[PDB]
C-alpha cells in the first residue's frame, strides 16, 4: 500500500519534467512502468501456495477499496506489468505516457479488489481515457469510441443498482460477506451478467471490439486485446460465480447458448475479412467464448483451465497485433491486396508472424494448446457434445488463420524490409514467455 | 543410445535453420544433415535388436511433467517398446538415404540448408511421434508432422497451386485432428489415465473407436480424406518420398495398430473401399507422381483391413507399413531421377528408352516395383500375401467383400505398375531432352532402400513369416496369377472405348469438385450471412441524427 | 548525473526563496505607496544563465551591453561579442576560442534539435548579420557578413567564406579556400596579400574591443553616479 | 507486357459474377453439412428416445 | 544520394537538402483508388443492410434457427448431465420452483 502509493508518485513526475529533455522524459516514463514489474514479481516470490485463498490482504477503513490476492489476479497482474512497457516503447507523447500511466494503476487496482462498489469505481474510470485513446483527432475513428464508451456505460448501469440492492439487502459490498448471506439471486446475477457479457465480447453485445480494437494504435490495441478483456472473465471468477451460484447454475443453458452461437458466428465472420487488424480483432471473441464456457462449467478444475487460456491469449494475440502494427506504421495500410511476398522481404516478421498464428491455433508447444485441451475437459465433464461443438471447429479457425497467413507472406515479393531492434523486442517478451508456458510451464 | 534417435534429427533441423548455418553454407550443411541422420540411424539399429530380437523395453522419463491439472497428467516420457523399435528402424532408415538424396537433388536450389533443416525437423516429430508413451506427447508428433509437411508441400512458395496444395493438406488434416481430440477426451475420461499401458480397453462407448478412426483416417488418407495426398506432389521428390515412406501417411495405421480400440465393419469397410478407389485411380493417371502417390493410399487400405481382421491382423498390418516404407521411398527416388533425365517433365508420354536415366535408377524402379506388386520371394510378396490369406479366412461375412476388393486391387496394381515401367523404358522415345544422372549420392540412397528391400526377405518383420495359414492351392496361388494378368495386360498396353467410364475415373470421380461446393462455398456464404446480415444488420444500432 | 540532481535541488529551492523575496519586497513598496516596481524598463540581461549553467567568460574578453551570451558559453581570452551580437548556448553548448570576434547583430547558436555544439577556434573574424547554426570553425577564418553557416558544418583553417553566402548543412570547407555562392561553392585560393590583412584582421578587434570596454565603464560610472 | 506473347495476354476475363449462391441450394446444402459434420448429435438423440421408450414399456405393462 | 548521419554519428535531418532523405514513409504503399473505394464501402456495409426477401428468409434460418438449435442443444446436455448425475428435474430459468444448487453433505 505504502509501495503502491510511491509507485503511483513516481510515475505521475512525467508531467513536471520540462519537454526540453526529451531523453530524460522517455527514460522515465519507460522505468515508471518497469517498477511494477519488479514489485509484482515480487509479490509472487512472497506467495504462499499451501496456505490460504486470499493472501497479502489490507482494507481501508469504512471507504470500500480492499485488496487481496489469489491466483487468478496474480498471474493477471504478471501479464499486465509485463505488457505496458512494450505499449510505453510505442509512444511517442506525454500525453500518450500519462494515459497509459493511469491506465496502468486503474487495471492493476481493479485486478486485486475485493469489493464490488470498488471495482465499479476503479474499472470504469478508464472510460473517458479509452475514449480519448481510441478517438484521436487525425487517425483515430470517434465512431468507434462511442461505441466502446457507450457499451460499456449501458452494461455498467445495469449494473449499478444491483449493486446496491445486494448493498442495502446485506449491509456491505464486501465479497466475503456478500458471498455468506442470502441475498436475491436473480436480480444481482442479471446485474453481473450485463456487464460481464459486454467486456468480455458476447454475442449480441460484441459489436464494439470490431471498431475499437482496430482504430486504436499499436499500444491501445495490445492493451485492450491482452488485458482489458480479461476483467471480465475475473469478474465472473472472483464476484458472481461466488455471490450468486443459484442464478449461475440456471442461467447455464442461456449462457451456454450464447458461447456456442458467439464462437460459430464470429468464427465464419472472421472468414471473409479483409482487414488484416479486423482479422486479428475478431479471432479474439471465439477464444474469449471458449473462456467463458469453461468458467460457467465449474466442472473439473475449470477455475485454473480458464485462467491459463486467459493467459494465452493475452500472451499470443498482442504479439498479432504487433507485427500488424509494425506493417501499418512502415507502410501505412492494413489492406491485404496490398502486400504479398513478405517472406521474402521480411523474413524475421514472417516467422515470427507464423509462430504466432500457429499458437492462435492451439498449436502444441504453445500455452494456447495446453489451455484449450484442459478448457475442453472442463467442458467435456458436464456433456460431451458441448465439447464436440468446439472440436470439430477447428478446421474453420485454421482456415482464416493460414489463409491470411499465406496470402500476406507468400507469392510476389512487395512490402517493407525487416524488422528493427526496437520492434524485434516489442515482440520479444511474448515468445519467452510462451515457450515457457506451453513448455514447462508448472513445477 | 536410446535418446540419440529421437533428439539428434531434431539437433540437426535446429543447426540448419538457426544463425549457425550462416556460417556453414550449402556445403557444410549436406555434411551436417547427413551425420546427425546417420548417427540416429546408427542408434535406432541398437533399439532394434535390442527390443524386437532380445525383448527389453525401456522407459525414459526425458524432461519431467509437461502440465498435471486435477487428474489430467501429462509427462514427457517415451517407452520404447516393439512398435516403437519397428517404426524407429523404419523411419530413420528411410530419411537417412532420402537426406542423402536431397543433398544433391536439391543442390540448385537457393536455399538448400533451410530444405534440409526442413526435413530433419520432419523425421525428429515422427520420431517423438512413434517414441511417447502417453497420448498428449503423440499429439506434439501429429502436430508437428503436420506443420513440417505445410513447411515442405508448399516450399516453392512462389507457385500459387503449391502454396494452396500446402493449405489443403492442413485443412482436411485439421478435421480428423478435431475428432482425435474428441476421441483422447472419452479414452481419458472413461480410463483415467493418457499411458498406452494402462489403456487396455475391452467394451467402450462407440465414439471411442469412431473418432480415433476418423482422426486416423485423415493422416492415413482413406476414403473421403485422400483429397489431400494427390495435390501434395506439389513439393519437391525427397519431401514426397518421406511422406509417403515413412512419416505422416503411416502415423494413423500406427496409432490404430496400437490402440486396438476399433469397432471391425467401420475399418474393414473404409480400409477395402479405400483400397479399390486408390486401385482405379491409379489405373487412369499419365502424372508419373501420382500413380505411385495412388497406390501408397491403395496400401494403407489393404493395412487398415489387416488390423481390421485382429490381433494376428494388427502385426501384419506393422510388417506391410514396415516393408512398405522401403520400396515406396525407392519407388519415389527412381521417379525423381527419371524426371530429372527427361527435363522436368513429369508425363508419361514423353518417356521411352534406356538414355535418360542411369542402369542404377532402371534396377532399383524395376526392384522396387517386382516388391510392390508382390512378385514371389520377394520383401512385398510376404506381407502381402499375409493379409491376403488372413481376410481369406475371417468368420466375419463382411470380410469377404473386403477379400474380392483387395484381389482386384492387386490386378489394378500389377496392371499399372508394368505400365509405370513400360512407357518410361520400353517404348520409343518421346521427349527432348536427355540428361541422365549418375551421381553418387542418390545412387547410393537408392541402394540402402535395395539392401532394406533383401533383409526384409531375409529377416522378417515378425513371427508371422513362414507361418503357414491352411489354404488350398486354387486360394493360395490367384494373387501371383492376378499380378501375371496385370502385366500381361499392361505390356499388350490395350484400352476400352468407353470413354465416360474412361474420364469419370480419370478425373478421380469429382470428389475435389464436389467438396468445393458441397462444404466450402456454404462455409464461404454462411460467412457472408453472419458478418453482414448479423454483424452489419440485425444486430447493428445506427445513431440518432439531430 | 546526480550531480546535476543536486544543483536542481539547490536552484529551485534558491529560485523559490527569491520569488518570496522579490514578492515581500513589493508589499512593502505598496505599504509605502511607491510604485516604482510597476516600471516597464527594458530588463535585458548582458549575462543569462540557465538554471546551473553559466556563461564562463574571461576576465580580458568583453561582451557589449546590447549583446548577450545565454547557457553554457565559453569566452576565450582577447575575445569580443559586439553590439546587438546572440550568442546561445541554452540548448547546446557554445565554444569560442581566443582572439576571436563576434562582429555587431550577428547570430551564433545550437538551438536546433540534433545540432551539435558550436565550436569556434582562434583568431576568428564573425561578420556582421552573419547567422551560424551548430557549425565548428577553425582557425585563422573570416566568416564574411550576412552569411549563414548550417549545421554540422565544417569550416577548416584559413578558409574564406564571402559575403552572403550560404554553405549548406554538413559541408565541409577545406583549407586556404575562398568559398562564395548562396548555393556556396569554391571560388579560388587565398592570395597572399589577401592573407596578411586576414591575419592582421583580429589584432584591431582586440584594441577595438579595449576601447569600447572603457567607454562601457565610463558610462557604467556616470549611471552610478544617478543611484550612489 | 513484355511477356504477354510468350505466356498469353490479359485480355481473356474471367467469367464469374461473384454472387451469392441460391437461397435453396445454400439451406439444402448446409442441412446435408449439419447431418454429416454433426452425426454424434443425432446418435445421442436416438438413444436417449430409444431409452425413454423402454422405460415407457416398462411402466405401462408393470401396472396392470 | 542522401546523407542522413556524419562519421562520428550524428543524424542530420536534412530539411534544406536537395537529396531526396529516406525515412519512414520511405515504403509507403501508392495506394489504388478501386481498392480505396472497395476497402471503403466494406468498411461501411451497415448502409447496404435492407429487409428484402432473401436477407429476411435467411436471417431467419440461419440466425434463428442456429440460435434455437444451440439453446436446445444446451438444454439437452443441462438435463441429460442432471440425470446422469442423481438429480431430479432442476430449475432453469422460467421453470417453476424446483432443486438447485446440490447440497454437499448429501449423497445423490
Ligand atoms: C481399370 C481402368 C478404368 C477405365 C477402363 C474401363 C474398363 C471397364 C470395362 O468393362 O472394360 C472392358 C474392356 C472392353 O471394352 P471395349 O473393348 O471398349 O468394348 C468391347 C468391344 O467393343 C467388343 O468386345 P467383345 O464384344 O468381343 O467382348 C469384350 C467384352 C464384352 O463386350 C461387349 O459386347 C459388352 C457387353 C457386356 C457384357 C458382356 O468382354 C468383357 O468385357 C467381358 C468381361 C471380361 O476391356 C478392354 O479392352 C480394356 C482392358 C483394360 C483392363 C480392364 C480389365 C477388367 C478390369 C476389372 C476391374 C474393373 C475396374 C474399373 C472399375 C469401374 C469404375
Ligand atoms: C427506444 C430505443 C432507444 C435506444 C436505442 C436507440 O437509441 O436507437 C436509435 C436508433 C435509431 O436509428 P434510426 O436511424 O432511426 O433507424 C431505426 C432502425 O434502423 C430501424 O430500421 P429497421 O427498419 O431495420 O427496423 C426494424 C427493426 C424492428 O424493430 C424492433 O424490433 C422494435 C422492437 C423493440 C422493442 C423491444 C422488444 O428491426 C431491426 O432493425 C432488427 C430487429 C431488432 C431486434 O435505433 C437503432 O439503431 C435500431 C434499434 C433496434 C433495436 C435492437 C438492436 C439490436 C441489438
Ligand atoms: C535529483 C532530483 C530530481 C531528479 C532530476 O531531475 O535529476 C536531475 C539530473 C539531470 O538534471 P538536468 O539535466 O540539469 O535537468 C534537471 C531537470 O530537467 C530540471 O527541472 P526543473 O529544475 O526545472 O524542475 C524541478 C525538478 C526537480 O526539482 C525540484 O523541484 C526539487 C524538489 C524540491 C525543490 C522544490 C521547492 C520549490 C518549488 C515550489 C513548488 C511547491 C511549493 C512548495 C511550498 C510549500 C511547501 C512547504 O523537476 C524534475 O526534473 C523532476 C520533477 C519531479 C521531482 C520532484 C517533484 C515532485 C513534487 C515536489 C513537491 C515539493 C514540495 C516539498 C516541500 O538527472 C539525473 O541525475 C538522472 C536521474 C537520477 C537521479
Ligand atoms: C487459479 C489458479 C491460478 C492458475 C492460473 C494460470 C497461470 C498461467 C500459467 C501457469 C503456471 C503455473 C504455475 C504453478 C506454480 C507457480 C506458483 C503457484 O502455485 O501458483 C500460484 C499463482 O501462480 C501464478 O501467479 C502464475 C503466474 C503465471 C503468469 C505468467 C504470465 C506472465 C509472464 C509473461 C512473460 C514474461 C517473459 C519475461 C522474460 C523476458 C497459486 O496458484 P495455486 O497453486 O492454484 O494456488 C493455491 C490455492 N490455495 C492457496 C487456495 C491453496
Ligand atoms: C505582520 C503582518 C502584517 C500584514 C501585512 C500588512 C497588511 C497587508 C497589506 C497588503 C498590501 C496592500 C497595500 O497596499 O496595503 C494597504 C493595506 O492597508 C492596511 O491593511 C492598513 C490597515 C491599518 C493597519 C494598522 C494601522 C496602525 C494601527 C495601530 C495604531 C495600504 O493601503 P495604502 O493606500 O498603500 O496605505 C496608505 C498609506 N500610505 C500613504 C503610507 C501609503
Ligand atoms: C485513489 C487512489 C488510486 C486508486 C486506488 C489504489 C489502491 C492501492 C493499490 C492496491 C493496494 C494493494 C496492493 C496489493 C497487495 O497485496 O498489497 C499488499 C502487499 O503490498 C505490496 O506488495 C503492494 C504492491 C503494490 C504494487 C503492485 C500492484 C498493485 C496496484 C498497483 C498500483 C500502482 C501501480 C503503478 C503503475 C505506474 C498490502 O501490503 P500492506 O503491508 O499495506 O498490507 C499488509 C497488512 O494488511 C497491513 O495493512
Ligand atoms: C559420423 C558422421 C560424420 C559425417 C558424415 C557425413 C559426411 C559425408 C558426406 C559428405 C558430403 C556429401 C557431398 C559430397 O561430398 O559431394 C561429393 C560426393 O562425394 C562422394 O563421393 C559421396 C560422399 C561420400 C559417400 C557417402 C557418405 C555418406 C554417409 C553414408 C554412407 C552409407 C554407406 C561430390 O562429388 P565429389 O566431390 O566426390 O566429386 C567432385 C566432382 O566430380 C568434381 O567437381
Ligand atoms: C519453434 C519450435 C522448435 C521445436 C524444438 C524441438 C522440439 C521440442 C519438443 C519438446 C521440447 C521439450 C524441451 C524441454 C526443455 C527442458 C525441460 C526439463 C527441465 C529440467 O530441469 O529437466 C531436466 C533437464 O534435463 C536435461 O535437459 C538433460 C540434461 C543435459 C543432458 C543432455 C543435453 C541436451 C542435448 C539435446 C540435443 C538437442 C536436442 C533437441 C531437442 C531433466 O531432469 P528432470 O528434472 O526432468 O528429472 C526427470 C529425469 N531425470
Ligand atoms: C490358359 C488359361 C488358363 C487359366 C488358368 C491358369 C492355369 C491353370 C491350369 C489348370 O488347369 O490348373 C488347374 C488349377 O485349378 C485349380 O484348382 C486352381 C484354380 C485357381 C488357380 C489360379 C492361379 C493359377 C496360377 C497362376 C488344375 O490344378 P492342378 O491339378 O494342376 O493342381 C495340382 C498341381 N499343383
Amino acid at each position: 500500500m505504502f509501495i503502491s502509493v510511491l509507485l503511483i508518485l513516481f510515475a505521475l513526475c512525467v508531467t513536471l519534467i520540462p519537454e526540453a529533455h526529451y531523453h530524460m522524459v522517455r527514460v522515465w516514463s519507460f522505468v515508471a512502468t518497469i517498477i511494477p514489474m519488479w514489485v509484482v514479481t515480487w509479490m509472487w516470490w512472497n506467495f504462499d501456495a499451501s496456505g490460504h485463498g486470499l493472501q497479502m490482504l489490507v482494507i481501508l477503513g469504512r471507504s470500500h477499496l480492499a485488496f487481496g490476492i489469489d491466483g487468478v489476479a496474480l498471474s493477471l497482474m504478471l501479464l499486465t506489468t509485463v505488457l505496458f512497457p512494450i505499449c510505453m516503447m510505442l509512444l511517442r507523447t506525454v500525453a500518450g505516457f500519462m494515459t497509459f500511466i493511469l491506465l496502468e494503476v486503474l487495471v492493476l487496482s481493479a485486478l486485486c479488489v475485493l469489493d464490488l462498489l470498488g471495482f465499479y469505481i476503479l474499472f470504469e474510470a478508464s472510460l473517458i481515457l479509452l475514449f480519448l485513446l481510441i478517438g484521436r483527432a487525425p487517425y483515430g475513428s470517434l465512431e468507434a469510441a462511442y461505441k466502446i464508451v457507450l457499451y460499456t456505460m449501458a452494461g455498467s448501469l445495469v449494473l449499478l443498482p444491483t449493486l446496491f440492492m445486494i448493498y442495502s439487502e446485506c449491509g456491505t459490498t464486501n465479497v466475503l460477506y456478500m458471498t455468506c448471506a442470502y441475498n436475491h439471486q436473480t436480480v444481482l446475477g442479471w446485474g453481473l451478467l450485463a456487464v460481464l457479457a459486454v467486456k468480455i465480447p458476447l454475442m449480441p453485445v460484441h459489436l464494439w471490439l470490431p471498431e475499437a480494437h482496430v482504430a486504436a494504435p499499436t499500444a491501445g490495441s495490445v492493451l485492450l486485446a491482452g488485458v482489458l478483456l480479461k476483467l471480465g472473465g475475473i469478474g465472473f471468477l472472483r464476484f458472481m460465480l461466488p455471490v450468486v451460484p443459484e442464478f449461475c447454475v440456471s442461467v447455464f443453458p442461456l449462457v451456454s447458448t450464447l458461447c456456442l452461437v458467439s464462437f460459430l458466428f464470429s468464427t465464419l465472420s472472421t472468414l471473409r475479412q479483409i482487414d488484416l487488424k479486423k482479422i486479428v480483432a475478431y479471432s479474439s471473441i471465439a477464444h474469449m467464448s471458449m473462456v467463458t464456457l469453461a468458467i460457467f462449467s465449474q466442472s473439473e478444475f475449470s477455475a485454473y483451465s480458464s485462467s491459463f487460456l486467459m493467459i494465452a491469449h493475452g500472451l499470443i494475440s498482442p504479439a498479432l497485433f504487433l507485427i500488424v502494427g509494425i506493417l501499418y506504421d512502415r507502410a501505412h495500410t492494413k489492406f491485404i491486396l496490398y502486400f504479398s511476398g513478405l517472406g521474402a522481404s521480411m523474413p524475421i516478421g514472417s516467422t515470427l508472424f507464423f509462430l504466432f498464428t500457429l499458437g492462435n491455433l492451439a498449436f502444441p508447444l504453445f500455452p494456447n494448446f495446453i489451455a484449450e485441451v484442459l478448457c475442453m475437459v472442463s467442458i467435456f465433464a458436464v456433456h460431451e457434445l458441448l465439447a464436440y461443438v468446439f472440436c470439430v471447429c477447428q478446421v474453420l479457425g485454421a482456415a482464416y488463420g493460414f489463409w491470411a497467413f499465406n496470402r500476406v507472406v507468400h507469392g510476389l515479393p512487395r512490402g517493407p524490409a525487416d524488422v528493427t531492434r526496437t520492434e524485434f523486442h516489442t515482440v520479444l517478451p511474448l515468445l519467452i514467455g510462451a515457450v515457457w508456458l506451453g513448455i514447462k510451464p508448472m513445477a | 543410445m536410446f535418446l540419440l534417435s529421437v533428439f539428434f534429427p531434431l539437433l540437426g533441423g535446429l543447426v540448419n535453420t538457426s544463425p549457425i548455418a550462416r556460417f556453414l553454407g550449402h556445403r557444410g550443411s549436406s555434411i551436417i544433415a547427413i551425420g546427425c541422420m546417420v548417427v540416429a540411424f546408427i542408434s535406432s539399429v541398437v533399439i532394434y535388436y535390442e527390443v524386437v530380437f532380445m525383448g527389453c523395453a525401456v522407459s525414459v522419463d526425458v524432461f519431467g511433467t509437461w502440465f498435471s491439472v486435477g487428474t489430467f497428467h501429462a509427462g514427457w516420457t517415451f517407452n520404447f517398446d516393439l512398435l516403437t523399435a519397428n517404426m524407429l528402424f523404419t523411419v530413420t532408415g528411410v530419411s537417412m538415404a532420402v537426406h542423402m538424396y536431397a543433398c544433391d537433388y536439391m543442390r540448385q536450389d537457393p536455399h538448400l540448408n533451410l530444405f534440409l533443416g526442413y526435413l530433419s525437423y520432419f523425421t525428429g516429430f515422427m520420431c517423438v511421434l512413434v517414441a511417447a508413451d502417453n497420448l498428449l506427447v503423440m499429439l506434439v508428433g501429429w502436430e508437428g508432422i503436420g506443420v513440417c509437411s505445410y513447411l515442405l508441400i508448399g516450399y516453392w512458395s512462389h507457385r500459387l497451386s503449391a502454396v494452396k496444395s500446402a493449405q489443403k493438406a492442413i485443412l482436411v488434416n485439421r478435421v480428423s485432428d478435431g475428432l482425435l481430440m474428441w476421441g483422447v477426451l472419452w479414452v481419458w475420461y472413461h480410463l483415467g489415465s493418457l499411458e498406452y499401458d494402462l489403456l487396455n480397453v475391452y467394451s467402450a462407448s462407440g465414439f471411442v473407436g469412431l473418432s480415433i478412426l476418423i482422426g486416423a483416417m485423415g493422416k492415413s488418407a482413406q476414403i473421403l480424406f485422400h483429397v489431400w495426398l494427390a495435390d501434395a506432389m506439389e513439393g519437391p521428390t525427397p519431401v514426397s518420398a518421406l511422406i509417403h515412406a515413412a512419416t505422416l501417411v503411416t502415423a494413423g495405421v500406427y496409432l490404430l495398430v496400437r490402440l486396438h480400440i476399433h469397432d471391425e465393419m467401420f475399418v474393414i469397410i473404409v480400409g477395402s473401399l479405400t483400397a479399390f478407389m486408390a486401385g482405379v485411380f491409379g489405373a487412369t493417371q499419365s502424372d508419373l507422381k501420382r500413380v505411385i502417390a495412388y497406390s501408397t493410399c491403395s496400401q494403407l487400405g489393404y493395412m487398415m483391413v489387416s488390423l481390421g481382421l485382429g490381433e494376428t491382423g494388427g502385426e501384419a498390418s506393422m510388417g506391410h507399413l514396415m516393408t512398405h516404407a522401403s520400396f515406396k521411398a525407392a519407388l519415389f527416388l527412381a521417379a525423381g531421377m527419371v524426371i530429372s533425365g527427361n527435363g522436368g517433365n513429369q508425363h508419361i508420354a514423353r518417356y521411352g528408352g534406356s538414355a535418360h536415366s542411369a542402369m542404377f535408377t532402371m534396377l532399383t524402379l524395376m526392384v522396387a516395383s517386382l516388391s510392390l506388386i508382390g512378385w514371389p520371394e520377394l520383401s512385398g510378396f510376404y506381407s502381402k500375401e499375409t493379409i491376403l490369406n488372413l481376410a481369406a479366412i475371417c468368420a466375419d461375412p463382411i470380410a469377404d467383400v473386403a477379400h474380392t476388393l483387395l484381389l482386384l486391387t492387386a490386378m489394378l496394381t500389377s496392371a499399372y505398375t508394368t505400365k509405370l515401367f513400360y512407357q518410361c523404358f520400353m517404348v520409343d522415345f518421346s521427349g527432348s531432352s536427355v540428361t541422365p544422372v549418375r551421381n553418387v549420392l542418390p545412387i547410393l540412397a537408392m541402394a540402402i532402400l535395395l539392401l532394406d528391400i533383401m533383409l526384409k526377405v531375409w529377416v522378417g518383420t515378425n513371427l508371422l513369416s513362414g507361418m503357414l495359414f491352411f489354404l488350398p492351392w486354387g486360394v493360395k496361388t490367384l494373387p501371383f496369377g492376378l499380378m501375371v494378368a496385370g502385366i500381361l495386360t499392361a505390356t499388350a498396353a490395350v484400352g476400352s472405348e468407353r470413354f465416360t467410364l474412361i474420364r469419370f475415373c480419370g478425373s478421380r470421380w469429382g470428389f475435389d469438385q464436389l467438396f468445393a461446393r458441397s462444404p466450402v462455398n456454404p462455409i464461404f456464404d454462411l460467412g457472408r450471412i453472419t458478418w453482414a446480415i448479423g454483424d452489419r444488420g440485425l444486430l447493428s444500432v445506427g445513431n440518432l441524427r439531430a | 548525473n546526480p550531480i546535476n540532481g543536486l544543483k536542481t535541488i539547490l536552484h529551485r529551492v534558491g529560485f523559490a526563496m527569491r520569488e518570496s523575496g522579490q514578492a515581500l519586497e513589493r508589499v512593502g513598496c505598496r505599504l509605502q505607496g511607491v510604485y516604482s516596481f510597476e516600471e516597464k524598463l527594458n530588463r535585458h540581461a548582458t549575462v543569462l544563465p540557465m538554471r546551473h549553467n553559466v556563461p564562463s567568460l574571461d576576465k580580458t574578453s568583453w561582451v557589449a551591453p546590447s549583446g548577450m551570451v545565454s547557457g553554457s558559453v565559453t569566452l576565450g581570452e582577447n575575445s569580443s561579442v559586439w553590439y546587438g551580437a546572440i550568442v546561445r548556448g541554452d540548448f547546446q553548448p557554445v565554444v569560442v576560442g581566443s582572439n576571436s570576434n563576434i562582429q555587431d547583430a550577428a547570430y551564433v547558436g545550437a538551438t536546433s534539435e540534433f545540432s551539435g555544439p558550436v565550436t569556434i577556434g582562434d583568431n576568428v573574424s564573425v561578420g556582421h548579420g552573419a547567422v551560424l547554426k551548430g557549425c565548428t570553425v577553425g582557425d585563422n577564418v573570416l566568416i564574411g557578413m550576412n552569411s549563414i553557416i548550417s549545421e554540422h558544418a565544417e569550416i577548416q583553417s584559413g578558409a574564406v567564406i564571402a559575403a552572403g553566402s550560404y554553405v549548406e548543412e554538413g559541408t565541409t570547407v577545406p583549407s586556404g579556400e575562398v568559398w562564395a555562392g548562396s548555393p556556396a561553392k569554391k571560388l579560388r585560393d587565398v592570395r597572399a596579400g589577401e592573407a596578411e590583412y586576414l591575419k592582421s584582421l583580429p589584432g584591431r578587434y582586440t584594441e577595438l574591443a579595449g576601447e569600447h570596454k572603457g567607454i562601457m565603464k565610463v558610462l557604467k560610472m556616470k549611471q552610478a553616479e544617478y543611484f550612489a | 507486357t513484355s511477356l504477354d506473347h510468350v505466356f498469353g495476354d490479359n485480355s481473356n476475363k474471367l467469367n464469374y459474377n461473384f454472387e451469392p449462391m441460391g437461397m435453396g441450394s445454400l439451406f439444402i446444402r448446409t442441412m446435408v453439412m449439419v447431418g454429416v459434420f454433426f452425426f454424434p448429435v443425432f446418435i445421442m438423440i436416438n438413444d436417449d428416445y430409444k431409452y425413454t421408450s423402454f422405460l415407457d414399456k416398462v411402466a405401462a405393462a408393470k401396472a396392470a | 544520394e542522401a546523407k542522413q548521419f556524419t562519421p562520428d554519428g550524428k543524424y542530420m535531418p536534412g530539411i534544406f537538402s536537395k537529396a531526396k532523405p529516406l525515412d519512414r514513409s520511405t515504403q509507403w504503399v501508392h495506394k489504388n483508388p478501386y481498392i480505396e473505394a472497395w476497402y471503403y464501402r466494406r468498411d461501411h456495409f451497415e448502409n447496404e443492410f435492407v429487409w428484402n426477401y432473401r436477407t429476411t428468409i435467411e436471417a431467419l434460418w440461419f440466425l434463428g434457427g442456429f440460435t434455437a438449435a444451440a439453446y436446445a442443444l444446451s438444454v439437452f446436455a443441462f438435463r441429460q448431465a442432471d440425470r446422469r448425475s442423481g438429480y431430479p428435474k432442476r430449475q432453469i430459468l422460467g421453470d417453476e420452483p424446483a432443486m438447485v444448487l446440490p447440497d454437499e453433505r448429501q449423497f445423490y
